[PDB]
């Protein structure tokens, strides 16, 4: 997700979602304090890298421990 | 003994709820 | 069917 | 066909409450009096927050601790005899 | 009125233009200063709309390109027919089709690749083919090789004729603009002429040639003893013995007592027990009815005479409750821009291809096709991939039209403006429905996995714990099962055996068709299909709608259809062009098609295909574990990807080694694509700088200075490699598994 | 004839002829000498 | 608000002023070149950081530079 | 030049769209663009769709400066029409924004002050180590 | 006003729809927030009781009703905590309300007192009381 898709599409999506939330009844009594914006570029790259590393590490750890513990030899 | 039955819910639910409430209040506070 | 296969191995 | 003026900006930028109603209260006066009398202690904000947090924590901890083994499988404990490991380990 | 208008020798055939490249565009024609020039020369080769502005030149170029494409297609068909004639075992397969594998490619003996000449059967060695051509030829009535040779020669001649026609129409007599814009005559000829006469002639061939030869073949006669097709035409005695009705000649048809032709024009339906295909009489009858219908429907539009209908009158005069004035300026829009026509035609063709795939797997139309599992799998997968690609391309061309061919001053349309004025509501509702559908559909699988891992199999969404049955589909199946008795008095049996109820049909010890049950797994998989389709639609529709202008960029039309970004400001504005939306939607189309083909393959291998014994029991390929193991992601990873990949990887040293080699190569290409997809241009340019310094140190620097690929080119390369790798992996896996076990 | 030669001198056509000739030479060498893992001439 | 700085290498070709989509830059008379004019950036608080001005600037290295800085509602381009 | 006013100008003919003003208009600010058209003609709105501008003076409300400038430059390029836009706050203050000197910025005019001019080449800036531990920046000097 | 970011459609502005939406407890203005909160809480608790008692982990045992009612009470408590946190973080104490002061006709009207610290506090207290009462009433009705 974060490593391929980039910002502009998501910013437009957030634009539309903000309009939708502002125009609906019984839900416009609640208002946001911080204007929602899409993530920056460097932040998105960092998040994608973190996801990549976490998945890599967890998958290999699970495989190694399970495969070595199954036979104990 | 039965310490886990008392301690696990506290760390799992009550303390994160208190932390989230306090942090949100401090973040939004002017 | 043999001749068709042999056509490839003529040389 | 004029849609802008400077004297009053309320209608210029569209500050309307589309579905606001100003009718008097239709609730029964006795019902309102009873509910107002019995809902007084929860009006304050900080006191309500502290009471909610403390009571929720205490109640959840008490229910979790007191609960027997029929409701919770983890409180029943193991029943079948233990089994050995792959290479004869215990 | 309607007339032929041509221009004589608009261009002169000369080799002078070939010498210098990039003559279509001036900036290309100036000369190469950097390597980027080369990459541009191929990017704008077929951008006829940007080379000039006159409609006449664009139309003429389009006509010539169409002729060239037709010539290429004819050459390909001729090559296939010649391969069938020369290097093949068609005659061996004709006598014993069930125990012989089709093969029409023979490998040379150069290096050690001779092991690719596997023993398909019938005293032949060669690569097994899965194109389904042998069934087509058998259903056509071809029983020798001289006929195939003649067909190949005719195809070559037709290709040459098409090439000459293309040259003649571009360089000698070029039709004028008013000729192209005569859509009434075009529609009349395309409906009455191309689709009516063609199907009528094919019905004539089926009635006169295919039916008697196929009857003789099914009767058990040897192929070498069957009379030649023209002997049936010349001799009335043979036809009379085969069909008494022909003894009366054409007299009944002119007398309106058509029941006499009920011998070879029937309405039985169902599947033929001998070959497991549709009755050829039904197919001929359907073709005749289609010919009559198309000939009737091709005379609707007014051309050069008093009678007919006007397209403009029909569009303008249509007043409805929801539309209103509505369709007023659509005629000019659809007769002025090529891109709108391209988009509509692409969408229609993609949908048609998908429907073709569904109907073709449902009811086998060729003899001995159902029992060939590899052919069925290959045909289904190929056609669905083609349909998906075409449907995706339609949106890109719609975006192109909206960007460069839309002006509200000269040509104004009410419905288009009304759609444009409230795009936010459309996008918001589509986003909500996508989120809701995906959340539920994938949360069901995640919940199943979590309850499985915790030792709680009684809290699943399964066939035993909590049931979600597709009641509507079951009701439709029951109604179709009960239809032939009451709803269809003419039809003797059901339209297809897929509907529940009926009897198993098997040919030569192999199951051909049986009713397909529906349970919880089908419910979940269909909802996943809906989710993926909705997300792809959302991406493409957003890209099309927000092409002209957006809240972030109020002047996105000036920048154009293909611009990488607008800048680091506004928080970042990468990938705002419609081209980037198409590039993003390609991945989701790939995801949806992959999931659908996986579902089809597993369901068919589990609950339909298999083997039948003399006693009567049926043993399926995978033991029917789809109904209980496909409700968890672990089940899809273990019982499907892990179990069915044994044949692909253990094919080394055998006649299927090429499949394993391609299996590894596709993985390599898929891993390679991420290099372009993840990185950026500046790093590569800065590295090329040092490399160029190292070159210049030794006086070997080129005049065309090296340059890193542009952003759009990098994204295009990445998506191309990604799609190619994934598709090749699936192709190798499917073909290896189904050839080995099928 | 000048422009025909000029077009046949362009990069893709010259490249494909050169690579086809090289591939033919390699193929013929591999056919004449079936397989070899070392250089046994010397 | 970002920071836009004009250096003295400018030659006064008026391209950066035309390219700006928010009316940030302008030109003033000068005497350091042949064209006798230079650029200036009074309305910096309106800059959105699009860096269109830097794209159209003929010089060995750009004579107008945009450095991104603290963001705000106007510079971020929020319509709500 | 003295800034002008926009008392009672009418508006172009429109049917309505969902790309109009939002809560920010009531809360923070909006912009008002005024021009003069010699004939009633159809143009294309920045928000989306097509509208019709009347003869005489025309006035429009928008949410951002970019939309106003894009519409104005389209008017200048295609219709040859002068335009001017202001910024309006919730308090009623009106600020004149477009040409402040009565002349478009692309043309030089005496009486304009120089802002943000560095009298050196872009490669004469000091290194970040020179400005460390202070608030100023290298390009600011 | 066409240039406002909204559209007039049959569903958005209809006599039946406007009449129905203008009578809901969350849209009255002259009523003090406590009663409206009580009504909203009653409705929400009575609605919420069902799914917990029907699809919980103990739905097949004899402990379904009590466990479901307790879960619904916990959800009500959490929602009350969220409402209190939002009210504390959003509205200030002494500032006047921020509700619109004129209707579609343009006639001036008193601003709603819900968008204030004391008003929101009253609303949250009423919602908590109503939710608890609705939960216990639903439990009493279902299993008696
Ligand atoms: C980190 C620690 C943690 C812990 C200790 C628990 C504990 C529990 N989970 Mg939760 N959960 C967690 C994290 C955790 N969860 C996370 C991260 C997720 C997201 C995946 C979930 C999602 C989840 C689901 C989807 C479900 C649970 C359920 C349960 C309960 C199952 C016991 C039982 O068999 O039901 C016995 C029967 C009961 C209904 C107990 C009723 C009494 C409850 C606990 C309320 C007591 C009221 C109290 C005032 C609450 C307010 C205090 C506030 C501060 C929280 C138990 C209370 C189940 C459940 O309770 O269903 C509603 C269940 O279905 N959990
Ligand atoms: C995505 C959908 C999904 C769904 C439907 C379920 C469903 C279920 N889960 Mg699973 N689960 C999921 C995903 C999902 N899960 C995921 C992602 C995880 C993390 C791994 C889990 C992990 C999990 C655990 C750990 C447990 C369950 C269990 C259960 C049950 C408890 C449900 C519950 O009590 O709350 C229901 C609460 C409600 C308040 C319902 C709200 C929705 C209402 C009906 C909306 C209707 C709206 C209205 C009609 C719209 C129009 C309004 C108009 C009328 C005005 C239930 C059968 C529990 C169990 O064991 O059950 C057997 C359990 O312990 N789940
Ligand atoms: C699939 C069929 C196909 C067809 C029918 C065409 C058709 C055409 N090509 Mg295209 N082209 C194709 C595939 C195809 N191309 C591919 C795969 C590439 C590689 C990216 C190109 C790249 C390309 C370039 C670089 C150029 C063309 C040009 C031409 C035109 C001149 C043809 C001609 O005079 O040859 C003579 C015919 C015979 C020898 C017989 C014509 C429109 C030329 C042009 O610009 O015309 C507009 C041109 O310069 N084509
Ligand atoms: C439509 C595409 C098409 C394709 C992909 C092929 C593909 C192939 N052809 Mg076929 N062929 C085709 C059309 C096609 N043919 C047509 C239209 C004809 C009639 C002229 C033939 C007649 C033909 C002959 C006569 C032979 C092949 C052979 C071959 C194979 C080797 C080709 C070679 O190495 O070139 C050689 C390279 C250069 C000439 C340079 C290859 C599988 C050869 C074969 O498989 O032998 C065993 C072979 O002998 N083909
Ligand atoms: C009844 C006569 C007739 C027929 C049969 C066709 C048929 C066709 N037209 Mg249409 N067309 C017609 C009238 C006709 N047209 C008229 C009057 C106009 C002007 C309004 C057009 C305008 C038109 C355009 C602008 C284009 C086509 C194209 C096509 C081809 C589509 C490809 C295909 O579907 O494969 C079906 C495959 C086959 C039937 C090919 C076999 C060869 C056929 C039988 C040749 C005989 C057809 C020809 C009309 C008669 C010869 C005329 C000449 C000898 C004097 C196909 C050949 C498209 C095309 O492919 O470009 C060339 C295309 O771009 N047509
Ligand atoms: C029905 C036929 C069809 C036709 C006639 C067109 C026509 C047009 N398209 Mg559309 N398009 C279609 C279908 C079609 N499209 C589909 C199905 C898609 C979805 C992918 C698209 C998506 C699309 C995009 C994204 C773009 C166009 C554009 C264009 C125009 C420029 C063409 C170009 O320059 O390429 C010249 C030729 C090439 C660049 C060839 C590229 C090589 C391909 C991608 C490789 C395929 C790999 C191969 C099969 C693998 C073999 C491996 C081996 C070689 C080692 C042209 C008018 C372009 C545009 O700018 O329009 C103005 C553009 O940006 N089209
Ligand atoms: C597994 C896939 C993959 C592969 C193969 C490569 C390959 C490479 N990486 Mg890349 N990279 C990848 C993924 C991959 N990367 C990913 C995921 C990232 C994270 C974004 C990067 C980021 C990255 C960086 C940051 C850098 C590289 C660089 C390099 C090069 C290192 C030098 C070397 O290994 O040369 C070995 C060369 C080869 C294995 C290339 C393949 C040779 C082909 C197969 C030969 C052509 C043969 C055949 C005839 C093809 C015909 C095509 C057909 C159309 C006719 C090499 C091109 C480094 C560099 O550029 O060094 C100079 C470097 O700076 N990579
Ligand atoms: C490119 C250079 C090339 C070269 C140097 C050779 C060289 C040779 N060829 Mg080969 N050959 C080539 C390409 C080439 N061939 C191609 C492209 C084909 C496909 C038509 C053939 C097909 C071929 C045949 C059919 C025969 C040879 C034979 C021979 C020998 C000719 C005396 C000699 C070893 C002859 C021979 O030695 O056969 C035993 C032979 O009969 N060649
Ligand atoms: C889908 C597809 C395909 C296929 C296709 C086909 C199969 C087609 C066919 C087609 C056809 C099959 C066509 C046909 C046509 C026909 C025609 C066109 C005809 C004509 C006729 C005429 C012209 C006649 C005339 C006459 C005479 C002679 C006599 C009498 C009188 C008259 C005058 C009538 C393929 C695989 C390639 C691939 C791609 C896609
Ligand atoms: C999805 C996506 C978004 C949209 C993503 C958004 C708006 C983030 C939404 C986050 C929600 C609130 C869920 C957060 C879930 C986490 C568990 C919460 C954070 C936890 C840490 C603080 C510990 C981008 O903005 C973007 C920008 C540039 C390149 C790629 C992308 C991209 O892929
Ligand atoms: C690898 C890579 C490059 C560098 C890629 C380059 C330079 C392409 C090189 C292509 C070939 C291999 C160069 C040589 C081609 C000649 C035709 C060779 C002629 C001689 C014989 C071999 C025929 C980028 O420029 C880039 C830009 C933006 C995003 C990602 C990337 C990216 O990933
Ligand atoms: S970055 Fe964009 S907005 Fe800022 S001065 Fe340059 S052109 Fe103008």
């Amino acid at each position: 997700m974060f490593l391929i898709s980039w910002r502009g599409y998501w910013q437009e999506l957030i634009e539309t979602l903000a309009w939708a939330h502002e125009r609906t009844p019984l839900a416009n009594l609640i208002r946001w304090r911080d204007k929602p914006v899409a993530l920056s570029i460097v932040q998105a790259r960092l998040v994608g890298l973190a996801h990549f590393s976490v998945g890599y590490i967890f998958t290999y750890a699970a495989f190694l421990i399970a495969s070595t513990s199954g036979k104990f030899g | 003994n039965n310490l886990p039955s008392i301690f696990v819910p506290l760390v799992g639910l009550v303390f994160p709820a208190i932390a989230m409430a306090s942090l949100f209040l401090h973040i939004q506070k002017n | 069917s043999g001749a068709n296969f042999a056509r490839a191995f003529t040389v | 066909s004029v849609y802008f003026d400077l004297e009053d900006l309320g209608n210029t930028t569209g500050q309307w409450d589309v579905y606001g109603s100003d009718a008097p209260s239709p609730y029964n006066p006795l019902q309102s009096k009873f509910f107002e009398t019995f809902a007084a202690p929860f009006t304050k904000r900080g006191l309500l927050l502290k009471f909610l947090i403390l009571g929720g924590g205490s109640l959840l901890t008490y229910v979790s601790a007191t609960s027997t083994g029929e409701v919770l499988p983890i409180k029943r404990g193991p029943q079948e005899p233990p089994k050995l490991g792959p290479r004869g380990k215990l | 009125e309607v007339k032929i208008l041509v221009d004589r020798d608009p261009i002169k055939t000369s080799f002078e233009e070939w010498a210098k490249p990039g003559h279509f565009s001036r900036t290309i024609a100036k000369g190469p200063d950097t390597t980027t020039w080369i990459w541009n020369l191929h990017a704008d080769a077929h951008d006829f709309d940007s080379h000039t502005s006159d409609l006449e030149e664009i139309s003429r170029k389009v006509f010539s390109a169409h002729f060239g494409q037709l010539s290429i297609i004819f050459l390909w068909l001729s090559g296939m027919y010649f391969h069938g004639a020369r290097f093949s075992n068609y005659e061996a397969w004709l006598s014993d089709p069930t125990h012989i594998g089709p093969s029409a490619q023979v490998v040379w003996s150069i290096v050690g690749q001779e092991i690719l000449n596997g023993d398909v059967g019938g005293g032949f060695r060669g690569i097994q083919i899965t194109s389904g051509f042998f069934q087509i030829w058998r259903a056509s009535g071809i029983t020798s090789e001289l006929q195939l040779y003649c067909t190949a020669i005719g195809g070559l001649v037709f290709a040459a004729l098409m090439l000459f026609a293309g040259w003649f129409h571009y360089h000698k007599a070029a039709p004028k603009l008013a000729w192209f814009q005569d859509v009434e005559s075009m529609l009349n000829h395309h409906l009455a002429g191309l689709l009516g006469l063609g199907s009528l002639s094919w019905a004539g061939h089926q009635v006169h040639v295919s039916l008697p030869i196929n009857q003789f073949l099914n009767a058990g006669v040897d192929p070498k003893e069957i009379p030649l097709p023209h002997e049936f035409i010349l001799n009335r005695d043979l036809l009379a013995q085969l069909y008494p009705s022909f003894a009366e000649g054409a007299t009944p048809f002119f007398t309106l007592n058509w029941s006499k032709y009920a011998e070879f024009l029937t309405f039985r339906g169902g599947l033929d027990p001998v070959t497991g295909g549709l009755w050829l009489t039904d197919i001929a009858h359907h073709h005749l009815a289609i010919a009559i219908l198309f000939l009737i429907a091709g005379h609707m539009y007014r051309t050069n005479w008093g009678i007919g209908h006007g397209i403009k009158d029909i569009l303008e005069a249509h007043k409805g409750p929801f539309t209103g004035q509505g369709h007023k300026g659509l005629y000019e829009i659809l007769t002025t821009s090529w891109h709108a026509q391209l988009s509509i035609n692409l969408a229609m063709l993609g949908s048609l291809t998908i429907v073709v795939a569904h109907h073709m797997y449902s009811m086998p139309p060729y003899p001995y096709l159902a029992t060939d599992y590899g052919t069925q799998l290959s045909l289904f997968t190929h056609h669905m991939w083609i349909g998906g690609f075409l449907i995706v391309g339609a949106a890109a061309h719609a975006a192109i039209f909206m960007v460069r061919d839309y002006d509200p001053t000269t040509r104004y349309n009410d419905l288009l403006d009304r759609v444009l004025r409230h795009r936010d509501a459309i996008i918001s509702h589509l986003n909500w429905v996508c989120i809701f559908l995906g959340f539920h559909s994938f949360g069901l699988y995640i919940h199943n996995d979590t309850m499985s891992a915790l030792g709680r199999p009684q809290d699943m969404f399964s066939d035993t714990a909590i049931q979600l049955q597709p009641v509507f589909a079951q009701w439709i199946q029951n109604t179709h099962a009960l239809a032939p008795g009451t709803t269809a008095p003419g039809a003797t049996t059901s339209t297809s055996l897929t509907w529940g109820g009926g009897d198993l049909v098997a040919v030569g010890g192999k199951v051909a068709l049986l009713p397909i049950p529906l349970g919880t797994a089908d419910f979940l998989v269909h909802h996943i299909h809906a989710f993926t389709i909705h997300v792809t639609v959302l991406i493409l529709l957003k890209g099309v709608l927000f092409a002209r202008s957006s809240r972030l960029i109020p002047d996105k039309a000036n920048l154009g259809f293909r611009f990488p970004c607008d800048g680091p400001g506004r928080g970042g504005t990468c990938q705002v062009s419609a081209w980037d939306h198409v590039f993003l939607g390609l991945f989701w189309m790939y995801n949806a098609i992959s999931v659908v083909i996986f579902h089809f393959s597993w369901k068919m291998q589990s609950d339909v295909w298999g083997s039948i014994s003399d006693q009567g029991v049926v043993t399926h390929i995978t033991g029917g574990n789809f109904a209980q193991s496909s409700i968890t992601i672990n089940g899809w990873l273990r019982d499907f990807l892990w179990a069915q990949a044994s044949q692909v990887i253990q094919s080394y040293g055998s006649s299927l080694s090429a499949y394993g080699l391609f299996f590894l190569g596709a993985h390599f290409v898929w891993a390679f694509s991420l290099m372009f997809l993840f990185s950026g241009r500046g790093y590569w340019q800065e590295l090329i700088e040092s490399i160029v310094w190292a070159h210049n140190k030794l006086k070997v620097a080129p005049a065309t200075q090296p340059r890193a690929l542009s952003i759009v080119q990098g994204r295009a390369v990445g998506v191309t490699h990604y799609l190619l790798g994934g598709i090749a992996t699936t192709w190798a896996f499917f073909l290896a598994r189904i050839i080995a076990v099928g | 004839m000048r422009d025909l030669k000029t077009y046949l001198s362009v990069a893709p056509v010259i490249s494909t002829l050169w690579f086809a000739a090289l591939a033919g030479l390699l193929i013929e060498i591999n056919r004449l000498f079936p397989d070899a893992l070392i250089f046994p001439f010397f | 608000s970002h920071s836009v700085k004009i250096y003295d290498t400018c030659i006064g070709c008026t391209q950066c002023v035309r390219a700006c989509p928010t009316d940030v830059l302008e030109m003033i008379p000068w005497d350091g070149c042949k064209a006798k004019q230079i650029a200036s950036a009074p309305r910096t608080e309106d800059c959105v950081g699009c860096k269109r001005c830097e794209s159209a600037c003929p010089t060995d290295f750009l004579s107008v530079r945009v450095y991104l800085w603290h963001e705000t509602t106007r510079s971020m381009g929020l319509a709500y | 030049t003295p800034p002008q006013l926009d008392p009672n100008t009418p508006s172009p003919i429109f049917a309505g769209s969902t790309g109009g003003l939002l809560r920010k208009a009531q809360v923070e600010e909006f912009y008002v663009i005024t021009w003069n058209s010699p004939k009633e003609q159809i143009f294309e709105m920045p928000t989306g769709g097509a509208a019709i501008m009347r003869e005489g003076p025309n006035l429009l409300k928008l949410a951002r400066k970019e939309q106003c400038l894009a519409l104005g430059t389209r008017l200048r390029s295609k219709y040859k029409i002068t335009y001017q836009f202001y910024r309006v706050f919730p308090n009623g203050e009106v600020q004149y924004l477009h040409p402040k000197d009565g002349v478009y910025p692309e043309k030089a005019n005496p009486g304009r002050e120089g802002v943000g001019l560095n009298m050196r080449s872009i490669g004469k800036n000091v290194s970040p180590i020179e400005v460390k531990f202070t608030g100023k920046q290298s390009y600011d000097l | 006003d066409p240039f406002i970011g909204s559209l007039e459609t049959p569903v958005t502005s209809s006599p039946l729809i406007a009449w129905y939406l203008s009578n809901l407890p969350g849209y009255r203005t002259a009523v003090n927030p406590l009663l409206r909160g009580v009504e909203v809480g009653l409705a929400h608790g009575f609605f919420l009781v069902g799914p917990f008692v029907k699809a919980g982990p103990l739905r097949n045992t004899a402990y379904a009703g009590s466990a479901g009612s307790l879960a619904a009470a916990g959800l009500v408590v959490i929602l009350s905590m969220c409402l209190t946190i939002y009210g504390i973080s959003s509205f200030k104490e002494g500032e006047p309300s921020i509700a619109p002061s004129l209707t579609l006709t343009g006639r001036k009207k008193q601003p709603d007192q819900l968008q204030t610290a004391d008003g929101w506090a009253k609303f949250t207290g009423g919602f908590f009381f109503g939710g608890i009462s609705g939960v216990t009433w639903a439990y009493f009705l279902l299993y008696v």
